[PDB]
Formats: structure tokens, C-alpha cells, sequence
RNA sequence: GGCACCUCGAUGUCGGCUCGUCGCAUCCUGGGGCUGUAGUCGGUCCCAAGGGUUGGGCUGUUCGCCCAUUAAAGCGGCACGCGAGCUGGGUUCAGAACGUCGUGAGACAGUUCGGUCCCUAUCCGUCGCGGGCGUUGGAAAUUUGAGAGGAGCUGUCCUUAGUACGAGAGGACCGGGAUGGACUUACCGCUGGUGUACCAGUUGUUCUGCCAAGGGCAUUGCUGGGUAGCUAUGUAGGGAAGGGAUAAACGCUGAAAGCAUCUAAGUGUGAAGCCCACCUCAAGAUGAGAUUUCCCAUUUCUUUAAGAAAGUAAGACCCCUGAGAGAUGAUCAGGUAGAUAGGUUGGAAGUGGAAGGCUAGUGAUAGUUGGAGCGGACCAAUACUAAUCGGUCGAGGACUUAAC
RNA sequence: UCUCGUUAAGGAACUCGGCAAAAUGACCCCGUAACUUCGGGAGAAGGGGUGCUGACUUCGGUCAGCCGCAGUGAAUAGGCC
């Protein structure tokens, strides 16, 4: 593994990054956080493939509690809390694809620190 | 790992019954005096287990004349003739280290008829 | 692992109760001592009566350490205490009764007059 | 004389015929082709080249496959020599199975030590720290560097620098089994090297 | 301690020789023939592996 | 002790700590001669520096007295070794007191209590690790050993034998065998330690609308276990046996000196010491070594010379996935001719009985569905993701003489 | 190098000197010496209990039962002679 800070700070940083990239399917950050987050995200999508209680109540600790995602209305305001998304949209979208569902792209360093940045996608 | 197992099957004794830490166990050891071969009888409480394959081990905790004693044996010895569970006790830990500070009427474990 | 300035116990009917080691005879600077190795100690506490008293220099032997020897087969012994049994330079004890088990490793050292008195020889 | 290379798998135990556990490591091996015979009249001494593993084909170059193919094998990974062996008795392209060490019982394994990176001057020499309290400030350092008169530092004062990574041999170890059907030896004791390293075993030197 | 002399003009260079700055790994892109860094997304073309990536 | 050449634009004292090193006028082990040496012990002298030479009590202590061991508890040099490496206790600041001296302010190698020790390594030096070039065509590998380093310690028991010895008393040389002490080289299968992205219990308080289930914070909240990795007090081995030339000493043969006499000519024995034997580094050994295999030729002329330039072979490097390696660089495993890492499906170590239900209870809770649920580094299997496309460098082999 | 956490067996052998760390630490109950200026020493020493559920609560608490290795379960909070 790769530490960046103390323990609990790293845990919170990952529980942050993998909650985006659930909502946007794309993210532009550095190189190391990329590798650790691809591991974590792929490990938190197999839980989207069981869909029962126990997988629900185990996934429900590695996701920022409530982060709305609303692009829908029929005559209503439907709200999707970025976990319900995990169990409603990403899940049924990977049934036949087995492990390994993220792409990492090495783009270009940054202005102030020359930290070689990177992208992350899903298909 | 797989290449060793194939090298270490012919020496795995195969009559050891089931017993999890917390079961009184009588152990028929093997002793050697002069040119004889007696058979001792160490008999206590199973305390430990080092899950290892060929080299799993266990320990027993007797109390003789007010002085605790412990012996640990390899699980696959040829110099142990037999083992025989006697009871079964309610217990919630996998390492009962917390006994060495308890005496008599406080270090008893409830029985289970199973 | 029993070295200088450490406290054994008397497992005998000789008159002493505690003890504090002095040396680990045998070698030219040895540190420790295990089951069945001789020792030089001087009484610290004592019961009234007895042939042994405070401030006496005596030799003793180590029975049942708290990290016991290994058996050549692959088993171990690990008691709960340490203890010693006083001696007269001829492997012959002074007291006339022994309490508490003793480990087997004495039979290999001509300490016979002891084992014939131990209630349990583990 | 009797020489075999091989890998290093790990360690386990084994009971002997008298109820006595024995630590034992697992030197694995495979057949291996003698590659070249060096003679007095051509190379100044007598020795034998050997090699214990099989490369792919992508991972070599025309010199290697032109130096091996005089014995018709796949190109090898390791290549070593041996001396004091009764030469005779041999051919280009023969083999050396694990048979030669039936119960030789005396053998001198060599190999390459582990690796431990830049290290202090205590994990390399057993030098003792200074009093960690009573107001001192000399916990973990390499001592003094010598006297004053010579106005220089004598050779062989020992201080920090990479630890481990150089070869070393042990002597007078036994052998316990030879499972020719799988090409595995089993010796008594600890043997140096990391897992999957390269090991060599020859007969004893001290008779 | 503290220097016991000024360093000559020569020693200054003879020590600075190993103070360089090399750039490495420059490739010709495949859609615009311009120089790009191997294993890296083309900044001007936007493409990679003959495919477009940077799009929305 | 003497002298006052040396240092006043400042050359810091004793002991103890870490670290050594050298001389022998030798403390133990090794070889010897003489004895007022029966034996076991011993006395002295000679050769010999290879290794080894302890824990603690009392004082600031060197010094010393004492206790307990051991083969032995050596003497000295190195700014009475070592403070830009440590301590500052001691003697030498400002406070204060006792005894004595001085009318006094103060003093006393007399005593008692307290008291500030700074420094970011430039050069050489030592420990490790890279880049450049050389070795006369360009490359991939395997080795010889001129030299250098390491290592060298020793007890106890049994048998030989209750013999030789001796009145008894007591008790061997030379041999054979077993097992220890200290020291030291490697490793994690056993016993143990650690193990902050592993498992369980439990307090407070706050958050996810509430009950149920969970997160946040409190030294990782505290407590009980613990995988891989790194580890010693754990495991395994080591100083074995020999050779050659010598030291003190002992001869053989033999004269100068019809004898005697180891010596001048001749010829031997002889020690932990010298040189080999054991382990490691080593061709920048510019006296730059040896062997196996691989790759074989354009343009103008400077003028044909050891000419200049361009494109290639063998190969190497750049770039990317990594670790059995790692401060960076290096070494090693791989780069679609693919298991290098991630992921996925199994499996193991490890915890120790998941959630949701149901039965028994008024309730705490208990039983059952089930060796369950979870499971970082470990073992297998699979190209789902990423090692794409690419680029740079890299020879065309001088002369003289002999032989063939 | 500094600031922290853990440790087998031994427990002052370190050291000028237990300096530094470790150990005790809350509330309720029992009990407590020499010595004395009679006020004190005295929180002397040395010991016991604490969680949850139900019943009875005269009032304080008493009974019964349940679980854990550990019940002021974390932080705060005299070492003694
Ligand atoms: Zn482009």
C-alpha cells in the first residue's frame, strides 16, 4: 500500500474520492491516489453485484453518507443518493464484464508542483 | 505451498478426533526409562492451537500439587499413542491465555452436552 | 533464563523460603541457567528452626524454571514458578521432603536421590 | 565432484524413524545439461559448465543460442563451473539428475544472502548502544574513530553501508531424502538465500 | 565546521558537471505527426492509441 | 624531579562510556633445559605476541580492600588514546555555613550544600554506491589468480588404569571417545516479540428522519487475539584432520687438536608461531589476462592517412508494469511470441458463531437456521484493466620482423 | 536525531544518585501504631464494593436473575514505610 498521511486521514480521503467517480464516472487527480482509488472502487462494485441486505449494509460504510444525484423528473423530484445509484445503475451494467473496470490515462503535470496528473474512467 | 503438501502427506496421522480449545483431553504420551517404554498420562485443558498443516500444535494446562504445568505437542507425532476428548465447554475465545491468573473455584468452564 | 540478582524459591523441607542467586557456575562468564544447572545462592528469608538460616552461602540446583526445556522429541514444559533444592556438593539434598513437580531433565545428571522423592516427575 | 544447482522453495518439518522432529528446507532441482568441458591443454584447468532452468525463446540472443546448441537444449538461465571433479566420466550434453546425492550426508550449500538496504552500524556488527538515559545523548552511534597521533583514520573502521547481498557457504550438513520422481532434496538446517533464488550443493571439503 | 578556503574557479565547474537537465521520451504522434510523450495523452490532438478520449 | 625552546589575536583537566590499535621485560594455553624433580604437584631459566583475559559491594575517584567464579583475571605506548563522539560527578567562578588566621575589608591543596558544555562538513581521511573513458573491430557470457581481508580461544567427564609410581599416603605421561563456555556466519519450520487499510467486546457523545443496523471523535479510545515482513532469548553450522621450511633444545657421522667433540665440509628431529590448507574480494594486475558463441562492407575526396561524413548487422539503451532489489541512480522479473502488477473466481493463515428470521422467556438475554460471517502483504487459476504506437545509439578492423 | 506505542525471562545487576520512565489516582464501607506542644500524626498503613434486568423500593437499600478476560470498562484524579 501507499500511505499519504496518518491512518484515519487516508481512510477519509479514499472514502471521499471513491464517492465522486461514482457520481461523475470521471475524475482528474494525481498518480498515486489514482492507483489506490482504482483498487478501492473496483472492490466496492462487486458489492453492487449481490444486491441483498448484507451487501447493502456492508457497502453503506464506504460511501459518503448522502450526496444527491438528480437528473430525473416525470412529475416529481426523484432523488438518488449515490448509493442507490450504485445498486440501481452501475450494478446491472456490469453483469457480464468480470473484474477490472477502470481506465487510467497519464496526461500532463501541473503548474505549481509538477505532480503528473491522470484521469479515471469506467468502461 | 502445493509442492510441499505433496511432500508431506505420508506423515499425517489420521485418527485425531475433533476438539476445539476448551475441551478436557486425556493424552497417552510415551516415556522412555532405561530400556523400557512406559506410558504416562497427561490430562488437562486444551488452551491453544497453531493452525499450520503438518505442524499444527496444541497445549494442555494441568494443575498438580498447586503448581500449574503445561506441555505442548506436535499434532502429528508418532510418540503419542492416543488422544480422547472427555468433555466440551462453553468458551468464546480462541486463545485462553487468561487462565494463568485464576485458581480453583474461579477457573471452571461450564459443560456442554454436545 | 535465570541470572544474577534473581529470586528462586525453596522447594524443600530444609528451612529456607526465598533465595537470591550469586553465580551460574560452569563457564567463564556465563549469563543464564536453565533446568538442571547448579547455582550459588544465599538465603534471604527463612522459617524459624531448620538447619538453614539467613546469610548462609549455599549451593542449589534449578528445578522447574518458568520457561522450561525443550524435549528432543518436540514437546516442551513451562511451569508457573522457579524453584531450587539445596545440595551438599555430592548431589545429595539437605531437606528430607520435596514439594511440587519436577521436570524429567534431572535423571540425566545423576540427581537420583532427588527424583526418588519428587511426588510427580513430569 | 558431486554438484547440483537448484531453486529454494521453503522450509518444513519431518519426523525420522525414531520420533524426532527435524527442521528441513526444500532445495528443488531439475535436469540440467553439461554445456562445455574445459581441459588443461586448452583452458589451463579442468571444469564443467552446467545450467539450471529454462528460458523462453524471446529472452535470449544469437550468442546464447549458438553457445548452447552444441548440446541441443533450450537456452538456460544460470551457468556455473565446478573444479576438482574427476573429469573423465563425462560428455557434452549429458545430464545430472538428483541421484548423485542419495544419502551423501555431508554437503556444503552456498548461495546469495538476503538484502537489507542502507543499514546502521549496529545491525551490522553488534555494536552496543550508549546509556539511553542519565542525561546522555549518545544513543545509537559508531563510537570514536581512533587516536590523535596519526592524523588520519586507520583502515577498517566499520560504519554504515549496505548490508547483505554477498555469497556465503555453510559446511557439514546432512541430507534426508531424494525424491527423484520430483527432483527434490531435503537437507538439515538453515540455508541462505531468498525464495526462488539460486543454490549450489557439492560434496564436503573437510572429508 | 566551516570552509577553510575559497574554492577555485576550476573546482566549481568540476563539481557542477553532474548538474544537468535532460528531457527524455519524445515520440511522433500518429494523427498530427507532432512530438508527444510516450505513454501519454496527446495534448493538441487529444487522441490516444488512435482513438479520441478528451470529449464530452 | 631539572631547564624554560614550544603554544596568552584563548593548544580544555581526572575518572567512567563507545571504539580500538601496537610493544613484550608473558598472566593462560604451546615447545624446551636444570632441580635439594619418586608420583600428583612444583621452583627457575629459555623460544614464542596466535588468540583470550569476569561479574558485584564501598568512595568523585583513579589506586585500593572485600565476596563469588575462572585456563587466566598481565604490564606498558598511542596529547597519562578517544569531549567539532557522550557524561561534567570531581578540582578552579558569583550565593551560604563550620573550624582556624587576620584589629579589619578578607583568606585556608581544610571541610559541607547549589550551579549555563555553541557549531547546517569546504579539503584530506574512513564506510558504501554510481557516471566517463581506457584495455587498438563491434558484442553476449564463463573463468585463472599477482595480490588483500576474515578466521585462529579453551574446560569437564569416561576409557586406557586403580596400572607405572609409592612404605603408606595418594596417583600419571603418551592415545581413543562424549559433551560444554565464550565468540561468530545464515535463517523463520518450532517457542516467543512486534505487526496503526485483519477479526471480536465494550464506555461517552454526535451524525445517517425513527426502532433495528452503522459511521465520526476520544493516545490506534481502551481491552483480548493475530497473517506476511522484520526479528532473538529460538533453530543449524563453524575454529576438523594434514603438509613444507624454522625457533629454544636433542642428536648422527667427522676433524683442525692420533683422543674427546652436533659443524667448518656432509646429514636429521623439532611449537598455538612462518608459509600452504578453510571462507571472501580481486585484471584500473594501464605487465589492463584466458576461453565459448555471434555480426561481415555506401559517398566525395582532405588526398589516400591509423582521412571525413551518412545509413545499418549482432546488441544496448530510452519509455512503461513491478520487487526476491532499493536513499537517488544500480541489480533483478516482464512488456501482447504476455501471468509483470491490478482486478475476478477458488483456497489458506486468522478471528470465533454475520445480517434477517424463528422458538423460549415479563426482561436482561439464551437456542436454532450454520465451524457461520468477515478476511492487508500468503497459494493457485483467468487477459476483464494497464505494459500502444515508437525513438536514439551502435563495426567495416595500423605497422615491423620470424615462421609457415 | 526528535515526539509517541508494545515486549519474552530476570526486576536496580545501570548509575556519582531509581534522573528519566513504570507503578497509585474517582465515590461508598471497614479499620488505623509509635510519638505529642493534646490541636495532630491521618487520605497513616492495610483491605472490600461499583455493570445490566426484574421484584420489593417504608426511606436508604435489600433479594433474585443475565453477560464479559476486564463493569468510576474511554479522558480528567495521592506511590508508601
Ligand atoms: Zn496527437
Amino acid at each position: 500500500r501507499k500511505l499519504g498521511r496518518t491512518s484515519s486521514q487516508r481512510k477519509a480521503m479514499l472514502r471521499d474520492i471513491t464517492t465522486d467517480l461514482i457520481i461523475n464516472e470521471r475524475i482528474v487527480t494525481t498518480e498515486a491516489r489514482a492507483k489506490e482509488v482504482r483498487s478501492t472502487v473496483e472492490k466496492m462494485i462487486t458489492l453492487g453485484k449481490r444486491g441483498d441486505l448484507h451487501a447493502r449494509r456492508q457497502a453503506a460504510t464506504f460511501v459518503r453518507n448522502e450526496v444527491a444525484s438528480v437528473r430525473e423528473e416525470d412529475e416529481s423530484i426523484v432523488v438518488e443518493s449515490a448509493l442507490q445509484k450504485l445498486f440501481n445503475d452501475l450494478g446491472p451494467r456490469f453483469a457480464e464484464r468480470q473484474g477490472g473496470y477502470t481506465r487510467i490515462l497519464k496526461t500532463e503535470p501541473r503548474r505549481g508542483d509538477a505532480a503528473p496528473m491522470v484521469v479515471i474512467e469506467f468502461v | 505451498n502445493p509442492l510441499i503438501q505433496e511432500l508431506t502427506q505420508e506423515q499425517l496421522r489420521t485418527d485425531i478426533p475433533a476438539f476445539r480449545p476448551g475441551d478436557t483431553v486425556r493424552v497417552h504420551a510415551k516415556v522412555v526409562e532405561g530400556t523400557r517404554e512406559r506410558i504416562q498420562l497427561f490430562e488437562g485443558v486444551v488452551i491453544k492451537r497453531r493452525g499450520a498443516g503438518i505442524s499444527e500444535t496444541y497445549t494442555v494446562r494441568k494443575v498438580s500439587n498447586g503448581v500449574g504445568v503445561e506441555r505442548t505437542f506436535p499434532l502429528h507425532t508418532p510418540r503419542v499413542a492416543q488422544i480422547e476428548v472427555v468433555r466440551y465447554g462453553k468458551v468464546r475465545r480462541a486463545k485462553l491465555y487468561y487462565l494463568r491468573a485464576l485458581h480453583g473455584k474461579a477457573a471452571r468452564i461450564k459443560e456442554i452436552r454436545r | 533464563m535465570i541470572q544474577q540478582e534473581s529470586r528462586l524459591r525453596v522447594a524443600d523441607n530444609s528451612g529456607a523460603r526465598e533465595i537470591l542467586t550469586i553465580k551460574v557456575l560452569g563457564g567463564s562468564g556465563r549469563k543464564t541457567a536453565n533446568i538442571g544447572d547448579v547455582i550459588v545462592a544465599t538465603v534471604k528469608q527463612a522459617t524459624p528452626g531448620g538447619v538453614v538460616k539467613k546469610g548462609e552461602v549455599v549451593k542449589a540446583v534449578i528445578v522447574r524454571t518458568k520457561s522450561g526445556a525443550r524435549r528432543a522429541d518436540g514437546s516442551y514444559i513451562k511451569f508457573d514458578e522457579n524453584a531450587a533444592v539445596i545440595i551438599r556438593d555430592d548431589k545429595s539434598p539437605r531437606g528430607t521432603r520435596i514439594f511440587g513437580p519436577v521436570a524429567r531433565e534431572l535423571r540425566e545428571n545423576n540427581f537420583m536421590k532427588i527424583v526418588s522423592l519428587a511426588p510427580e516427575v513430569l | 565432484t558431486k554438484g547440483i544447482l537448484g531453486k529454494k522453495v521453503g522450509m518444513t518439518q519431518i519426523f525420522t524413524e525414531s520420533g524426532e522432529l527435524i527442521p528441513v528446507t526444500v532445495v528443488e532441482a531439475t535436469p540440467n545439461v553439461v554445456l562445455q568441458v574445459k581441459t588443461v591443454e586448452t583452458d589451463g584447468y579442468e571444469a564443467i559448465q552446467v545450467g539450471y532452468q529454462d528460458k523462453r525463446e524471446v529472452l535470449s540472443n544469437k550468442p546464447a543460442k549458438g553457445h548452447v546448441a552444441k548440446a541441443n537444449t533450450a537456452p538456460k538461465r544460470f551457468i556455473k563451473e565446478f573444479k576438482n571433479v574427476e573429469l573423465g566420466e563425462y560428455e557434452v550434453g549429458k545430464e545430472i539428475k538428483v541421484d548423485v546425492f542419495q544419502a551423501g550426508d555431508v554437503v556444503d550449500v552456498t548461495g546469495t544472502t538476503k538484502g537489507k538496504g542502507f543499514q546502521g552500524a549496529i545491525k551490522r556488527h553488534g555494536q552496543s548502544r550508549g546509556p539511553m538515559s542519565h542525561g546522555s545523548r549518545y544513543h545509537r552511534r559508531p563510537g570514536s574513530m581512533g587516536p590523535v597521533a596519526p592524523n588520519r583514520v586507520f583502515k577498517n573502521k566499520r560504519l554504515a553501508g549496505r548490508m547483505g547481498g554477498d555469497r556465503v557457504t555453510i559446511q557439514n550438513l546432512e541430507v534426508v531424502k531424494v525424491d527423484v520422481e520430483r527432483n527434490v532434496i531435503l537437507i538439515k538446517g538453515n540455508i541462505p538465500g531468498a525464495k526462488k533464488s539460486l543454490i549450489t550443493i557439492k560434496s564436503a571439503v573437510k572429508a | 565546521a566551516v570552509p577553510a578556503r575559497r574554492t577555485s574557479k576550476a573546482k566549481k565547474a568540476k563539481r557542477r558537471t553532474h548538474y544537468k537537465l535532460t528531457i527524455k521520451g519524445l515520440n511522433a504522434c500518429s494523427n498530427c505527426g507532432e512530438m508527444k510523450k510516450s505513454h501519454h495523452v496527446c495534448p493538441a490532438c487529444g487522441h490516444y492509441d488512435g482513438k479520441d478520449v478528451m470529449s464530452k
